[PDB]
C-alpha cells in the first residue's frame, strides 16, 4: 500500500489515470490577465477559494509569463534548488537488509533519466501551491521502472466539495475524480498556514504585480502623449466645409510642420499637452518591485541588497540568515514530498516483503555549508596539543573530504 | 443579535407530583398537615399498577 | 491524565472531536479585509475581546495574504525556528528508568512524520494569539500513535462566556463545547500580558496595515488620474443635441488627439488634473513598513538595519542583542508547548506506569551560538599552561564538537 494506506492495486498502474480524458488534452488557456482590472482580480481569487482553480492557475502561469521581474526572482529561487546535490540515507540505525534496500533506490535514482526535470517541475507549486506530475509505469521484466515523469497543469484540477484540502481532476462530473493512488507526485509546500486555494505565494504577489502593470502602462501611454503640443484651430462663421478639412488637417500636420500660414480671421492655440514627470509611475514601480523581491527572496539580500564585502565569513553571513533558511526549507519540503511519493513505490514493488513504514528511506538533500579550511585548520593543532580528542568522523563531514576507504 | 434553542420541558410523572396547595404555618398540624403533610403521606401512599 | 488534571478517558482518542461537526468543513471565509474602514476594523477588534473570534481570524488572514512586506517578516521570522536542531532530553539528574524514556519519545519523534508541518502551524498562533491543531490517535497494536497533525482555523473557535481566557469550539450553543484532552496542541504565545484575544501580535500590526493600504490605493488612484489634463468644452445657446454629443466625444477624444478644430463661439479650457508628488504617499508606505518591521522582529536589523560589516564578533554583534533574544523566546515557547501536549500523551499512553508530571522529560531546541574556534583556541593554550584545569565537557558543549564515544 502507500504512505497514506489507501489500497494499492496494480491493475490501474499500465495506463495513466488521464487517458480516458481525451478532453483535458486539447484544451487551451483562456489568458485571464489581460484586460485584468482589480475587481476582476479579488472575483477570480474569491471563486479559487472556492473551488475554482482554473482561472487562478491560468491567471498565476500569465502573471508569471508577463512580469519579468517576478520572472527573474523565481528562476532564480528554484535554479538554487536544482544544483543542489542529494543523496538516499537508510533510517535511524539501519539493518543490513535496510541498507541495502537504500543503496539500491540510490543506485536507482541514480540512473533515472529525467530527475532534474521532476525536480522543477515540483518546484512550480512554490509559487502556483501545488504541482501535480503523472508517473508512466512499465515492467522491464520483473522490477517496475517509472518511465517517464508528466506535469499536467493546475488548471487541471479543483478542490472536492466535501474537502477544501483534497485536490479531484476535472471530468465534468461535480465532484471531480480523485487522485489515483502511485499515479501522482503531488508537492504542496507550505509557506503560510491555510488550505490549498490560499497556499500559493503568486496570491501573495498578485497585488504588486497588478500594481507595477498598471504603472507601466500608464507610463508608456504618457510617454505617447509627450512631444508635440495639442493645438486646436477656430473658424469663423462661414467657413465651409472644404475649408473646415483644409484647417484640420494644417492642424494635423502643424506639430511636426514647422511653419504655416491661415487667414487672420482663424486662430490656432497651443495647449499643454501632457506636463509631469516619470518619478510617481517609477516610484511606484520600485514599491512593488521591491515588494516582490522581500516576498520571494527576503529582504536582506534582494531588496535591500546585502551590498558587497568578502572575507572568510562573508559566505556565513550572506547565507546563514534568510538564504540559507529559505534554501533548507524549500529543500525539505522537496525531499519530504519526493521520499513520500517516488521513494515508496519504488521500495514496495521492486523489492520483496512488506517492510514498515516509519523504516523507509528518506532522501536528503546536501545542505553542507563551506566551511572555512584555513581558521579551522590553524584551530585545531593548537586544541590537539591541549589534549582534546576530537573525532575525525566529524572533520571529514564538515569539511566535506570523504573519509579514507 | 440572536441566541437559538431547540429543547423543551418535559412531564416525567404526574403520580410522582403535586400540587394546589393552600399553604400556611399557623397552628403545628391543623394549618401545616392541610397541604405539607397531605402531599407527603398521599405520595408515601401512591399506589402504582397492581395495587 | 493530562498535564492539568483533568480525567482522561481512551474512549474518545478513536474519533476527531471535530468528527461531529461536519458542518464547519463546509464553511467559507467571508474575506472582512475588503471594503475595510477604520471604523469597521476598531468594530471588529472590540466583537472580538467579547468573544467573536471568527471575524477577526478571517481578517487576520487576509491582511497575512495582501501584504507583501509583512507576509514576508513573518514567513522570515517563522522559517527561523523551523531551521533549529532539537533534541529531548531527561529531567534534571533523572534515573536509568527516566533517562530511557526521553530516549524512546526522542526515536520517536524522529520517526514521526509531519513534525516540521507541526512546528508551521503551531507558530501561527505567533501572529493569530493561538493555534489548535488536531490530533489522530491510532493503535499499532499496543502503542497509540499520531496518525496525522490537522490545523484547524481559528475561526473555528470562540471565547467561553464565563471565562475570556477558555477557547471553545462553536457548536452552534451560546456556550460552545470544551476542548476535548489530548485531541489538541494548543500554542498561544504571550508578546503581552492579558487575554487571549488581545495577545495576537496581528492585533498591533493592524493599523500599520490599514494605513499603507490606503496610501497604496490612492497613490494608485493618483497615477491613474495622472496624464491628460481634465478640458471642459462650452457651447453657446441654440446648440442641438447633435451638436452637443459631437463636441462632448470631440472633448473626450482630444487628450488623445493631438489637433482639433472647433467654432470660434465655442470654447475648450484645459483644467489642471492633478499636481503633486508621490512624496506624501511613499512617506506614509515607509513609516508603516518601518513599524511592521520594528514590531514583527525588532529595530535594530530589519527597519534600522545593522548595515554590513564582518568579523569574529559580528555575528555576537547582529545576532545576541533583539535577535537571539526573539529566537530564544519563541523556541522556548514553541518547546514549552509540545512537551506540555505532544511529549505527555505519549509518555502516559505508550508507557507503563503514572510517571509523577514534574519529572516528564522536555523538548529543548538547540540554541547553541557560534563560537569563534580560532580565538578560543589560541586562547586555551596559555591557560593550560598557567595552571587551570579546565573542563573538557565544557569546551566539547560549547563548540558543538561532540565527546568521544
Amino acid at each position: 500500500v502507500d504512505v497514506y494506506g489507501n489500497p494499492i492495486r496494480t491493475q490501474q498502474l499500465r495506463e495513466p489515470q488521464t487517458s480516458r480524458l481525451a478532453g483535458l488534452a486539447k484544451e487551451f488557456a483562456q489568458h485571464p490577465a489581460k484586460g485584468l482590472t482589480p475587481a476582476k482580480l479579488a472575483r477570480i481569487l474569491v471563486e479559487a477559494e472556492q473551488g475554482n482553480l482554473q482561472a487562478q492557475a491560468e491567471l498565476f502561469m500569465d502573471m508569471e509569463e508577463r512580469d519579468a521581474h517576478l520572472f527573474a526572482e523565481m528562476s532564480k529561487r528554484k535554479r538554487a534548488i536544482l544544483g543542489l546535490d542529494w543523496a538516499v540515507e537508510p533510517p535511524r540505525n539501519a539493518s543490513a537488509a535496510e541498507k541495502a534496500d537504500a543503496d539500491y533506490l540510490h543506485e536507482l535514482l541514480l540512473d533515472l533519466e529525467g530527475l532534474e526535470d521532476l525536480l522543477l517541475d515540483a518546484l512550480d507549486g512554490i509559487g502556483h501551491g501545488y504541482s501535480c506530475i503523472e508517473l508512466e509505469w512499465a515492467l522491464q521484466g520483473r522490477e517496475w521502472m517509472p518511465l517517464a515523469f508528466h506535469h499536467r497543469p493546475q488548471s487541471w484540477f479543483q478542490l472536492n466539495p466535501e474537502d477544501q484540502n483534497e485536490l479531484r481532476l476535472r471530468d465534468n462530473s461535480p465532484a471531480g475524480e480523485a487522485l489515483q493512488p502511485f499515479g501522482w507526485i503531488i508537492h504542496r509546500p507550505r509557506a503560510r498556514s491555510g488550505y490549498v486555494a490560499r497556499s500559493g505565494l503568486f496570491r501573495v504577489l498578485a497585488w504588486p504585480y497588478l500594481f507595477r502593470h498598471y504603472a507601466t502602462s500608464d507610463l508608456a501611454e504618457m510617454l505617447e502623449i509627450y512631444g508635440l503640443p495639442i493645438r486646436l484651430g477656430k473658424y469663423p462663421p462661414g467657413t465651409a466645409d472644404e475649408e473646415k478639412a483644409t484647417l484640420l488637417r494644417a492642424v494635423t500636420g502643424l506639430g511636426h510642420a514647422a511653419a504655416g500660414i491661415i487667414p487672420e480671421t482663424m486662430a490656432i492655440d497651443f495647449q499643454q499637452a501632457a506636463q509631469g514627470s516619470s518619478d510617481p509611475f517609477l516610484a511606484m514601480m520600485r514599491q512593488s518591485e521591491d515588494a516582490i523581491s522581500k516576498a520571494v527572496l527576503g529582504g536582506t539580500l534582494t531588496s535591500t541588497t546585502s551590498q558587497s564585502g568578502g572575507g572568510a565569513f562573508a559566505l556565513g553571513q550572506v547565507h546563514n540568515e534568510v538564504r540559507h533558511d529559505l534554501l533548507a526549507s524549500d529543500a525539505r519540503q522537496l525531499a519530504a514530498t519526493l521520499s513520500r511519493d517516488l521513494l515508496w513505490p519504488l521500495l514496495v514493488l521492486n523489492r520483496p516483503g512488506s517492510p514498515d513504514v516509519r523504516r523507509a528511506p528518506r532522501l536528503v538533500f546536501d545542505l553542507r555549508e563551506q566551511a572555512d579550511i584555513t581558521s579551522m585548520a590553524q584551530s585545531i593543532p593548537a586544541l590537539v596539543n591541549v589534549g582534546l580528542e576530537i573525532p575525525s568522523a566529524w572533520v571529514y563531514d564538515k569539511l566535506g573530504i570523504p573519509q579514507p576507504a | 443579535f440572536m441566541a437559538d434553542e431547540y429543547r423543551y420541558g418535559v412531564r416525567s410523572r404526574c403520580n410522582v407530583g403535586f400540587g394546589f396547595w393552600q399553604l400556611a404555618a399557623m397552628s403545628t398540624e391543623e394549618l401545616n398537615q392541610v397541604n405539607f403533610e397531605k402531599v407527603y403521606d398521599a405520595m408515601r401512599n401512591q399506589k402504582a399498577d397492581g395495587g
